[PDB]
């Protein structure tokens, strides 16, 4: 929406202005801990800004796909006040959210938990190499000129951006390996913990992806504790299956714990 | 800085003196400050360690620039000065500091009392591989020295951090005093253009702008082989910002108890402020410099 | 693409340290041998000039093949016919890249980096220099391509209307080339303690093929690329190595 430019100005003092025991505001001083290990990853907690605000909590539970892109952009600004030259090196901070309970151990994942952040605990099974992703689709159109501004694929989606009247008409368009930024890729599998089965049913799987920073902090047979959100992947959702409308669900990852 | 040029830049931050005696790096809680200076410059942790050869046009170019905005803050505004720069033609630049490092780091290594002279010959032979060196035709002798000078002052920074954690460090009414016994590398220690090397590094360390006191220090380092114990007075100095020139005592005084009891010294150097002793005669020697205090 | 070969060309020609200079006596001694090929030392080049090196660090696909043609020029200033596009090998000493940390930033970076080789394979051969002709108009062309980004990066085009791609590749008049496909695991020294020791696969061209037995302790310097084949995900690609010069130990 454009009520956006309110949220940034009302969510920023939660980054300098928010402060607990006696001082030493825990969000001032989180940004000199980036920087000094340099990580592009701000950590926040649920409970630290549910108990000052319940508007942008339930904005968190509604829909954090367009919630963490506002919260992501003025994140950059906050440190950018005390270390103004910063955009050289990554020029994106993306975000940690805390804990938040709402599934027990793997198996209440029906439609009234879609496109919501959701907390769940599992074991890892198994895990693919690392590998770069596109992040930046720039086409090879033979009309207009091999630079063409950057665009955006950046999903489980791969965008059907057909060129159309580029330059005169629709030129031709490929992909090619110049100039673009790439990202890492990880897909982890992880099934439910043998300490809360309940008495005879198999553990169920489910795919996570991991993206960017977050690459090889599994080790397969650890207790992880995923707080990803739960979408609807296309391309190739069971592609023998058309009399079944049956969509593929992966949990695409926004952070990680260890046992606790 | 210490060998910008043949180095990275962090390598040069740590085993400096003006940025150890500002940032105290020895410890951990000094650690954290340095990396916090790159991000105010804006150079990355990946870049900053690369050699200083291989670095981007447009961070040597800028050089000048960001060493006056953001290096007020930390105290260190006396790193700015003016030096010489000899470059032949196609080879490339080495300043005037950076090259007496390379002579004091030759005139050691890269080579009973018949084990001692055995040893002053490995150094009378080894002025020679400095005298040619110091010319313009052989350069293979030169970077045969700067790769000898960064394991003289790794090894110098990690003694001299594990003195200050176990603070070894007499704090006497008089001066100071430090009696190294036992470590690594030990063997290093015989040449005294290495004592005064990390005793260099132990006076503008303690002795800083923080006021303490002004006091001398006395070190005293041993090996095996008849336990030699070099012992060596120091001076102390004043950080940089000298109206005190006499600044020195220990020929005089020193040298009236070894006219007392004589107990197994030789007074064998150029220099009137560096001995040798016996392990035996250690303990009853030192008590005697406490009294008849001349500073 | 223009005047950065007499940018070039200056260097080769003219760079000299204190009495004999080299790249006008490496060049000469590798044409009566017949070896075709020429080592840069990469730390001349940025004591001689600053701005070219430049260049080379930030976009070396389309640079390096430009200076394969900066040395085929000053060949014909020494030999007075068939004198085919050079090599070039070089080697330098900055810092080690160790091979668990190659993030996505490095795509298309000179690396250098260590490790053991596993295993070798096959020659091969890849095109350099082709004729086409047409199969109803009969129009004869030449393609040559120089330039290595492993698939297809430069292929047929679709009109000299006539069909679909109505070119014919005639293998009477080309030139070719050996590819060796190698890989490489890291050093057991830098100790995967919960992991297993990864591995990457590279290329090489024409005159490093057949050098390393499997089992030595190498250095390779080269240009970490990526490529797109299917041969288990969306848009997925796959990284290797185009070694430009390996600098192996003495063999022992």
């Amino acid at each position: 929406p454009n009520v956006s430019r309110t949220i940034a100005r009302e969510l920023k003092s939660f980054l300098l202005e928010y402060t607990d025991e006696t001082g030493r505001s825990v969000y001032g001083a989180r940004i000199r801990t980036l920087g000094e290990m340099n990580s592009e990853s701000l950590e926040v907690n649920y409970r630290h800004l549910a108990e000052s605000k319940a508007i942008l909590a339930l904005f968190l539970a509604k829909c954090p796909e367009e919630m963490l892109k506002i919260f992501d952009l003025v994140a950059m600004e906050a440190t950018e006040l005390h270390y103004p030259d910063y955009a050289r090196i990554h020029s994106e901070i993306h975000v940690r959210i805390s804990d938040f309970p709402t599934i027990y151990s793997l198996r209440e994942l029906r439609e009234s938990n879609l496109s919501s952040l959701v907390r769940v605990t599992g074991v890892v099974t198994r895990r693919t190499g690392v590998f770069p992703q596109l992040k930046y689709v720039k086409f090879n159109c033979l009309k207009c000129g091999s630079i063409l501004g950057p665009f955006f694929q950046d999903s489980n989606e791969e965008i059907r951006i057909s060129f159309c009247t580029n330059c005169k008409s629709k030129g031709p368009f490929r992909v090619n390996g110049e100039k673009t930024v790439y990202r890492n890729y990880q897909r982890v599998t992880l099934q439910e913990a043998p300490g809360t089965v309940p008495p005879g049913r198999l553990p169920r799987h489910r795919e996570v992806i991991l993206l960017a920073d977050l690459v090889d902090v599994s080790k397969p047979g650890e207790e992880v504790e995923v707080t990803g959100i739960y979408k609807n992947n296309y391309d190739g959702n069971l592609n023998a299956k058309n009399g079944f409308p049956v969509f593929a669900t992966i949990i695409e990852a926004n952070s990680i714990k260890r046992r606790e | 800085l210490f060998l910008l040029r043949h180095s990275s830049l962090y390598d040069s931050f740590y085993y400096s003196n003006y940025v150890n005696a500002k940032l105290s790096l020895w410890n951990e809680n000094g650690k954290k400050r340095l990396h916090k200076m790159f991000a105010r410059m804006g150079i990355p942790l990946s870049t900053a360690q690369e050699t200083w050869l291989y670095m981007d046009h447009s961070i040597k170019r800028e050089l000048g620039i960001i060493f006056d905005k953001n290096l007020d803050r930390y105290g260190l505004q006396d790193i700015i000065r003016d030096g010489f720069v000899r470059t032949l033609g196609y080879r490339g630049s080495i300043s005037a500091s950076e090259f007496v490092e390379a002579l004091t780091a030759l005139l050691e290594v890269g080579n009973s009392a018949q084990k001692l002279t055995n040893l002053r010959k490995r150094w009378v032979s080894n002025f020679w591989l400095s005298w040619d060196a110091l010319d313009d035709r052989k350069v293979e002798l030169l970077n045969r020295g700067i790769q000898l000078a960064q394991d003289l002052q790794r090894a110098i920074f990690n003694t001299g951090v594990a003195i200050l954690e176990k603070k070894l460090i007499k704090h006497l009414r008089i001066y100071r005093l430090c009696v190294l016994q036992d470590g690594p590398d030990l063997d290093l220690y015989r040449n005294p253009l290495t004592l005064l090397r990390l005793g260099n590094w132990l006076i503008e360390c303690c002795a800083e702008s923080e006021d303490k006191q002004l006091l001398p220090m006395v070190l005293a380092s041993i090996d095996e082989n008849t336990d030699t114990y070099l012992v060596a007075g120091l001076t102390p100095r004043y950080p940089r910002g000298t109206k005190k020139p006499i600044l020195n005592n220990f020929s005089m005084a020193f040298q009236q108890i070894t006219a007392e009891t004589d107990a197994k010294v030789r007074i064998d150097n150029f220099e009137s402020s560096i001995i040798e002793i016996r392990r035996e005669d250690l303990s009853p020697f030192l008590e005697k410099l406490t009294l008849s205090g001349l500073l | 693409n223009t005047e950065i070969i007499k940018s070039f060309k200056n260097f080769i020609l003219e760079f000299r340290l204190d009495s004999q200079f080299i790249y006008r006596d490496q060049l000469r001694n590798n044409i009566l041998v017949k070896n075709y090929s020429l080592t840069v030392n990469m730390e001349h080049l940025i004591g001689y000039n600053e701005d070219i090196y430049k260049k080379l660090s930030d976009e070396p696909s389309d640079i390096i093949p430009l200076f394969e043609t900066a040395i085929t020029q000053v060949a014909k200033r020494i030999s007075i016919n068939s004198l085919p596009t050079f090599q070039l090998i070089l080697n330098s000493n900055a810092n080690q890249i160790p091979l668990r940390d190659l993030d996505s930033e490095h795509v298309s970076k000179i690396v250098r980096l260590s490790g053991i080789i596993i295993s070798t394979s096959v020659l091969s051969s890849r095109a350099t220099y082709l004729s086409i002709m047409c199969r109803n108009c009969r129009h004869t062309t030449s393609i040559t391509i120089n330039n290595f980004n492993t698939g297809n990066t430069v292929s047929l085009p679709r009109s000299c209307n006539c069909g679909p791609d109505p070119y014919i590749i005639i293998h009477e008049s080309s030139k070719f080339i050996d590819q060796q496909f190698l890989k490489l695991q890291e050093i057991p020294e830098l100790v995967p303690v919960g992991e297993m020791p990864r591995n990457l696969t590279m290329t090489c061209d024409r005159y490093l093929t057949n050098k390393v037995i499997p089992g030595t302790r190498v250095t390779i310097v080269g240009i970490y690329s990526i490529y797109n084949s299917k041969n288990s995900g969306v848009a997925i690609r796959t990284p290797y190595i185009k070694i430009l010069g390996i600098q192996s130990d003495v063999e022992t």
